[PDB]
RNA sequence: GCGAUGAUCUACCCAUGGGUGGGUACAAAUGGCAGUCUGACAAGU
C-alpha cells in the first residue's frame, strides 16, 4: 500500500500504481485490507478523471463496472481462501459454509460503508441475491430508495 | 521371562539401549508412549519417585529386528544415539522403527520411509501415537520427490530389499545425509543376487559403497539370528576417502 | 447440638480422598481423547480444569484460532495454542464424538466445583466441632487426625507424643523393632508451623505443636460449656508462634 | 554461471543469488567440500535475495504435493516472476539452479528465458543451503522448521495413503475403557451416598437397593418428617406405589429412629446425590453412543456377538487391525460348550476380517455368519 | 479407477505352473492348507510363498494376508478359482489360501524357485 | 442331506438333581500381621 500510495500521490503514475496493486494481489490474494485499498484507489482515480473531464469541458458506467468486477473477484477469492484456510462431514461443512457467507457479506457491508452511489449499491445487492442478512438487505433497499 | 519375574536394568555400551539381567538377559529400549506394546512383545516396568510414576521399558526381539541382531552380535559403532536424526529407508512398520525412535528419544527425530500402503497405514497409526516419527509413504528412490520433508539427517539406516540397494542409498545420502555421517546397511544376499554366493554379493556391495564415497568401517554377519544376511556400517566421507 | 458429627467429618474426608483420585483419572482419559484429536494441548496446558474449559470453549482448530480464551489462559499460552492449532498433526472428529467429549469436560468441571464445595463444607464443619484445634493446626490436618484416630474421644485420650508420631507408623515400628532412630514428624508435617520451620526447627516445632494440639483436643472433646470461639486454640497458636520466632532468631553460626 | 537458485521449504519458497561461482574442475577436492561445510565460506558463496512464506497449512500441503509431482504452482510462478529479470530468450538466458531435473522443464515452459541447472555443482550449492538452514535467512522466517516438517509430513502422507474417518476405532477403545471406569465409580459413589444418608434413614437404605432410584429418592426426600400424602403421590409419580414401597417408607419415616442431621449436611448430601444422578445419566449416554459407534465401525462383529463384547474383543486385541491380523485360535486365547466357543471364535475372526478390510461393512454377511452359528447350535 | 482388491492376479500359464508346484508340494508334505495355517506360517516365518484364491465369498477373509506378506517380504499370487485350488491341492473341499513353506532338502527346490521368480517379477 | 469359510483331542459321593474339593478377576471384614518415640534442661550476658 505504501509504495503504491507514494507512486500515485507524489508522481501520480496510475499505470505504475495499477501494476503494483496487481502484483500485490497476486502475492496476497487473502487480504481484504489490500482488496479494500485497491477498490479505494480505483474509485479515487475515477473521480479524478471525472473532475478533469469536467474542468476540460468547463474551459472549452464503465468505471463503476471495473470497480464492481474487482468486487466480484474479491468475493470469489475471499470465499475460496476462507474455505481453504480450515478446509469434515455434512453438518460441519454446512456450518462452515454459513460462517463463510456471513464473513463475506459482513465485508460487503463494509464496502457499502465505503460507498453513482445508488448504481453501486444496486449492483452490489444484485450480485448478493445472485434470513437476517436478507432482512438487512431489503432494509438497504428501502434506505437506498430514501437516499 | 514370565509374567511376574524381576530383572535388573543396566546401561549397555551404546547409549539409549539397556540390558535386562535375570536368568536370561534381554535387550531393552525405554518405551516412549507407555502402556501399549506395538508388536505384542512383553515389556518391563519400573516405578520411580511429588508422587512416583511407573516407567516402562520394552523388550527388543532379534529374531524379528535386523538391528538388534547387530547389537547382539556386537557392533563397535552404531551411529544412532539419544539425540540424533535418523532416516529409515524401508521402514515396514513399528517392529523396528518404533525401537529406533525409542533409542533416539524425544529430542531427536526419525523419518520413516515406506512404499506400499498397507504398511503405510500401520506406520500412520503408530506414528500418530509416537511424535518423534514423521512418516513418508512414497517410493524411496526419489528423494527429489520428498525433498520438502527432510532436512540434513544425521544417520541413515537401510532395510531395503530391492536389488538397487547401493544406488538408492547413494541418492538419499548425497541428498540428505550430513558429512561424516553414519550409514548402516542391512544386506540380504538372496534378494540382491540369488545365483552367486553370499560372500560374492557382500564384496560386490561393499565395492559399490566405496565407489559411492561411503567408507565402510565394519561388517558383521549376524549368523545365529538370520541366514545369509549382513550388516555393513560405514561413514559418509565426501572429502578424502583415503 | 445437631452439628457435632465427627462421623460426618470422617465420611467427608474419605469422600475427599476418593474424589481427588477419580477426578485425576477421568482427567487423564479426557486428555487421551482430545489428544487423539489435538496432540499438542496436553503438553501445552497440564491444568486439567483448563483442558476441560478449553474443550468447552472450542471444538476444532479453527474455533481455537478464532475464539478468545482470555479467562482460561494467559495470552502467550493462548497464542501458542493458536499456532499449534494452526499446525496440528492429529485428525478431525465427528459430531457425536464431539458431543461426548464436551459432556466429559462438563463432568470434569462439575467434579472440580464439587470438590471445592465439599472442602469448604468440611472446613465449616471443623470450625463448628473442634474450633480450637482448627485455630491451631488447620481444618485439613484436624480432619486427618480425627479420621486416623477414629473418634474425637479416642484422639483426646491419646497422649501428645502419639499425636506427633501419628502418621509415620510404618517407619516408627520398623525403627523400633530394628533398633534405629524413630521418625520425628508424623502427620503434622503439613501444618503451617512445620511448613514455616527449617530442619531441626521442623523437629522441635513438630514436638511443641503436638503438645499444644493435645491440649486443644482434650479441651474440645471433653468440654461441657464450650465457647465455640476457639480462644484456647488462639492462645496455643500464640505460644507456638512466639516459640518458633524465637527459635528462628536463635542462630547456630558465628558472628 | 548459476546466477540464481531456488530452495523450497515447508514454510514457503526462497530465492538466493549466487555471489561467486565456485570452481568446477576441482569440485571433488577436500578444500572445496570443506568450504561447503564451513559457514565462513558459504556466506561468500550464497546470499539470500527473496523469501515468500506459504499462507496456510492447506496451501502448504497443496504446494508440497505439487512440488512432489513436479509442476509449477501459482505461488512458485509468482515468486519467480517477481525475482527473475526478463533478459533475452535467445542470447544469455538467465540460469536458475534446481534440485529436480523433472521440475526443470515446467519452469522453462512457463518462463521462456530461464535455463534450469541440476548438476553436481547445483546439488552442492543446494546441499550447503539445506545444511546451514535457519542461519541463512538473517532473521526473516518465523515459525519453526521442525514443527512445520512434522505437520506437513503427516498431512502429505495421510493424503497419499487416502486415510478415512470410519475405520477409526480409538473412539471405541477409549469409550469401553470409560464405560468400565464409570461403572466402578458410580457403584462406589452410590454406596457412599447410600451409607451417608442411611445414617439418617436406614430403613430406606435397606429397602431400595437400586442406585439411581435411590439417588432420586434422596433428591426428593429432604427430611424423614416433612412428607405428606401429596409427597406420597409424588413418589407414586416416582418409582412405584402399587408395590407399596411408598407406604412402607412413609411408615418407617413416621416411626424412624434415625439421627437427625443439620441443614448444611442435608444440603451437601443433596448436592452429592445430584452429582451421582448426573453421572448415571452420562453413563447411559456413553452406552448408547458406544452402541452406535460399534454399529458404524464393526457391524459384522457386533451383529454376531454384541456391541459391548465386540468392544471388549477390540480393546483386548489392541485394535481392529490387530484383531483381524491375528489367527483364528488366538482370538479364543483372548465339552460342547468348549467346542461351540471354538466355533464362535472362528466365525468372529472371519467377521473381524471382513469388517476391517471392507471400506463400508455390511450386516448382511454379519447376519449370514450369525445364522450359520445358530443353525450349528440347533444341530447341537 | 483403483486396482481390485484381489490384484495381482495370474495369467493361465502361470496358473498352471503354480498349481503344478502346489500339487507336488502337497505330495511331498510342504504345503499348509487354509487361511489360519497360512497366517501361522507367516508368523513362524517358515513360508516360501503364498497362493490365494481371488473369488471366495467374500474376498476380505483372506485379504487379511497381503498385509503380513508385505511386512515380512513374502511373494503372493491370486489364482482365479478356489475350486481348482482345492483340487490341485489334494483336498476333498475347496481351499481359499495355501502356503508353500521353505525347505532346503526338498526334491522340488528349483521348481519352487522358478515359480517364485515368476511371482516376484509379477509383483 | 458334514468338513480348510477348519473335521478330531487339550479332582470325591450318592441312577442327565443335590451334597464334598481345588484354582483365577472384583468387593466387605473393629478378621491377622500390629505393638502408638524420649522426659529436664535449653538459650543469652
Amino acid at each position: 500500500i505504501s509504495c503504491a500510495k507514494y507512486e500515485y500521490e507524489v508522481h501520480a503514475n496510475f499505470k505504475s500504481c495499477r501494476n503494483i496493486f496487481q502484483n500485490g494481489l497476486r502475492f496476497n490474494p487473502d487480504v481484504p485490507k489490500l482488496w479494500y485499498e485497491y477498490v479505494k484507489f480505483e474509485l479515487n482515480f475515477i473521480t479524478k478523471l471525472i473532475n478533469r473531464r469536467k474542468v476540460m469541458g468547463l474551459i472549452n458506467a464503465l468505471r463503476g463496472d471495473i470497480a464492481l468486477t474487482i468486487f466480484d473477484v474479491c468475493m470469489k477469492t475471499l470465499g475460496k481462501h476462507y474455505i481453504n484456510k480450515h478446509k469434515s462431514d455434512s453438518k460441519m461443512n454446512i456450518e462452515l459454509n454459513k460462517e463463510t457467507l456471513n464473513y463475506l457479506f459482513s465485508e460487503s457491508l463494509r464496502y457499502i460503508k465505503l460507498f453513482e452511489r445508488d448504481y453501486l449499491i444496486n449492483h452490489v445487492l444484485q450480485f448478493w441475491k445472485n434470513p437476517e442478512l436478507y432482512l438487512k438487505t431489503v432494509m438497504i433497499d428501502i434506505t437506498l430508495n430514501i437516499r | 521371562a514370565r509374567g511376574g519375574a524381576k530383572v535388573v536394568i543396566e546401561p549397555h555400551r551404546h547409549a539409549g539401549v539397556y540390558i535386562a539381567r535375570g536368568k536370561e538377559d534381554l535387550l531393552v529400549t525405554k518405551n516412549m508412549a507407555p502402556g501399549e506394546s506395538v508388536y505384542g512383545e512383553k515389556r518391563i516396568s519400573v516405578e520411580e519417585p511429588v508422587p512416583p510414576t511407573k516407567v516402562e521399558y520394552r523388550v527388543w526381539n532379534p529374531f524379528r529386528s535386523k538391528l538388534a541382531a547387530g547389537i547382539m552380535g556386537g557392533l563397535d559403532e552404531l551411529f544412532i544415539a539419544p539425540g540424533k536424526k535418523v532416516l529409515y529407508l524401508g521402514a515396514a512398520s513399528g517392529t523396528s522403527v518404533s525401537h529406533v525412535s525409542d533409542v533416539v528419544g524425544p529430542e531427536g527425530v526419525v523419518y520413516a520411509v515406506e512404499f506400499s500402503h498397507r504398511p503405510g497405514r500401520e506406520l500412520i497409526s503408530m506414528a500418530k501415537k509416537r511424535p518423534n516419527i514423521i512418516p513418508i509413504i512414497e517410493d524411496a528412490r526419489h528423494p527429489q520427490k520428498y525433498r520438502m520433508l527432510i532436512g540434513m539427517v544425521d544417520c541413515v539406516f537401510a532395510d531395503v530389499a530391492q536389488p538397487d540397494q547401493a544406488r538408492i542409498i547413494a541418492l538419499n545420502s548425497h541428498m540428505f545425509l550430513k558429512d561424516q555421517g553414519g550409514v548402516v546397511i542391512s544386506i540380504k544376499a538372496n534378494c540382491i543376487d540369488s545365483t552367486v554366493d553370499a560372500e560374492t554379493v557382500f564384496a560386490r556391495e561393499v565395492q559399490k559403497l566405496r565407489e559411492e564415497r561411503i567408507k565402510p568401517l565394519e561388517q558383521l554377519t549376524l549368523e545365529p539370528y538370520e541366514r545369509d544376511h549382513c550388516i555393513v556400517v560405514g561413514r559418509y566421507m565426501r572429502s578424502g576417502l583415503k | 447440638s445437631a452439628d457435632k458429627v465427627d462421623v460426618m467429618i470422617i465420611q467427608a474426608i474419605a469422600l475427599l480422598d476418593d474424589l481427588d483420585k477419580e477426578l485425576n483419572t477421568y482427567a487423564m482419559r479426557c486428555k487421551e481423547w482430545y489428544g487423539w484429536h489435538f496432540p499438542e494441548l496436553a503438553k501445552i496446558v497440564t491444568d486439567s480444569v483448563a483442558y476441560a474449559r478449553i474443550i468447552l470453549t472450542m471444538g476444532i482448530r479453527s474455533k481455537a484460532s478464532e475464539t478468545d480464551l482470555s479467562e482460561i489462559l494467559p495470552e502467550e499460552i493462548e497464542e501458542r495454542v493458536k499456532t499449534a492449532a494452526e499446525v496440528s498433526m492429529g485428525t478431525e472428529i465427528t459430531q457425536t464424538d464431539l458431543d461426548n467429549i464436551n459432556a466429559l469436560a462438563e463432568q470434569i468441571v462439575e467434579f472440580a466445583a464439587y470438590r471445592e464445595q465439599l472442602s469448604n463444607y468440611l472446613s465449616a464443619r471443623m470450625k463448628a466441632i473442634a474450633p480450637n484445634l482448627t485455630q491451631l493446626v488447620g481444618e485439613l490436618v484436624g480432619a486427618r487426625l480425627i479420621a486416623h484416630s477414629g473418634s474425637l474421644i479416642s484422639l483426646a485420650k491419646s497422649p501428645a507424643s502419639t499425636i506427633q508420631i501419628l502418621g509415620a507408623e510404618k517407619a516408627l515400628f520398623r525403627a523400633l523393632k530394628t533398633k534405629h532412630d524413630t521418625p520425628k514428624y508424623g502427620l503434622l508435617y503439613h501444618a503451617s508451623l512445620v511448613g514455616q520451620a527449617t530442619g531441626k526447627n521442623k523437629g522441635k516445632i513438630a514436638r511443641v505443636l503436638a503438645a499444644k494440639a493435645a491440649v486443644s483436643l482434650r479441651y474440645d472433646a471433653l468440654a461441657e460449656d464450650r465457647d465455640d470461639s476457639g480462644d484456647i486454640g488462639l492462645e496455643s497458636r500464640a505460644k507456638v508462634e512466639n516459640r518458633l520466632s524465637q527459635l528462628e532468631g536463635r542462630d547456630l553460626r558465628t558472628t | 554461471p548459476i546466477e540464481y537458485l531456488l530452495f523450497e521449504e515447508p514454510t514457503g519458497y526462497a530465492v538466493f543469488k549466487v555471489k561467486l561461482q565456485q570452481d568446477d574442475i576441482g569440485s571433488r577436492l577436500k578444500e572445496v567440500q570443506e568450504q561447503i561445510n564451513d559457514f565462513g565460506a558459504f556466506t561468500k558463496l550464497i546470499e539470500l535475495v527473496s523469501f515468500a512464506p506459504f499462507k496456510g497449512a492447506a496451501e502448504a500441503l497443496e504446494n508440497a504435493n505439487d512440488i512432489s509431482e513436479g509442476l509449477v504452482s501459482e505461488s512458485l510462478k509468482a515468486i519467480l516472476d517477481l525475482n527473475l529479470p526478463k533478459a533475452s530468450s535467445k542470447k544469455k538466458n538467465i540460469t536458475l539452479a534446481i534440485s529436480d531435473k523433472n521440475l526443470g522443464p515446467s519452469i522453462k515452459e512457463e518462463f521462456p528465458y530461464v535455463d534450469c541447472i541440476s548438476n553436481e555443482l547445483a546439488q552442492d550449492l543446494i546441499r550447503g543451503v539445506r545444511l546451514h538452514g535457519e542461519k541463512l535467512f538473517k532473521g526473516l522466517q518465523s515459525g519453526d522448521l521442525e514443527r512445520a516438517q512434522l505437520g506437513l509430513g503427516h498431512a502429505y502422507s495421510r493424503a497419499k495413503v487416502k486415510f478415512s474417518v470410519q475405520k477409526n476405532d480409538n473412539h471405541i477403545i477409549q469409550a469401553i475403557a470409560l464405560l468400565d471406569q464409570l461403572d466402578k465409580d458410580i457403584n462406589t459413589f452410590a454406596m457412599r451416598v447410600k451409607e451417608w444418608y442411611g445414617w439418617h434413614f436406614p430403613e430406606l437404605a435397606k429397602l431400595v437397593p437400586d442406585n439411581y432410584t435411590f439417588a432420586k429418592l434422596v433428591l426428593f426426600i429432604k427430611d424423614k418428617a416433612s412428607l405428606n400424602d401429596d409427597s406420597l403421590h409424588d413418589l407414586a409419580a416416582l418409582l412405584n406405589e402399587d408395590s407399596g414401597i411408598a407406604q412402607r417408607v412413609i411408615d418407617n419415616a413416621r416411626i424412624s429412629m434415625g439421627q437427625d442431621i443439620s441443614e448444611t449436611d442435608m444440603e451437601n448430601v443433596c448436592v452429592f446425590a445430584q452429582r451421582v444422578a448426573s453421572l448415571a445419566d452420562y453413563r447411559r449416554q456413553l452406552y448408547d453412543y458406544l452402541c452406535e459407534k460399534m454399529h458404524t465401525v464393526a457391524p459384522n462383529l457386533s451383529e454376531l456377538i454384541g456391541e459391548v463384547i465386540g468392544a471388549r474383543l477390540i480393546s483386548h486385541a489392541g485394535s481392529l487391525t490387530n484383531l483381524s491380523k491375528q489367527a483364528a485360535s488366538t482370538v479364543q486365547i483372548l465339552k460342547n460348550k468348549g467346542r461351540i466357543s471354538r466355533y464362535l471364535a472362528n466365525k468372529c475372526s472371519m467377521a473381524s476380517r471382513i469388517d476391517n478390510y471392507s471400506e463400508e461393512p455390511s450386516n448382511v454377511f454379519g447376519s449370514v455368519l450369525k445364522k450359520q452359528v445358530e443353525q450349528r447350535l440347533e444341530f447341537y | 479407477a483403483p486396482n481390485p482388491k484381489a490384484f495381482p492376479l495370474a495369467d493361465a500359464a502361470l496358473t498352471q505352473q503354480i498349481l503344478d508346484v502346489v500339487q507336488q508340494a502337497a505330495n511331498l508334505r510342504q504345503l499348509k492348507k487354509g487361511a489360519n495355517e497360512a497366517t501361522k506360517t507367516l508368523n513362524r516365518g517358515i513360508s516360501e510363498f503364498i497362493i490365494m484364491a481371488a473369488d471366495c465369498e467374500p474376498i476380505e477373509i483372506l485379504l487379511h494376508l497381503p498385509l503380513l506378506c508385505e511386512d515380512k517380504n513374502v511373494p503372493y499370487v491370486f489364482v482365479p478359482s478356489r475350486v481348482a485350488l482345492g483340487r490341485a491341492c489334494g483336498v476333498s473341499r475347496p481351499v481359499i489360501a495355501a502356503s508353500i513353506t521353505t525347505n532346503d532338502a526338498s526334491a522340488i527346490k528349483t521348481q519352487i524357485y522358478a515359480v517364485k521368480d515368476k511371482i516376484e517379477t509379477l509383483l
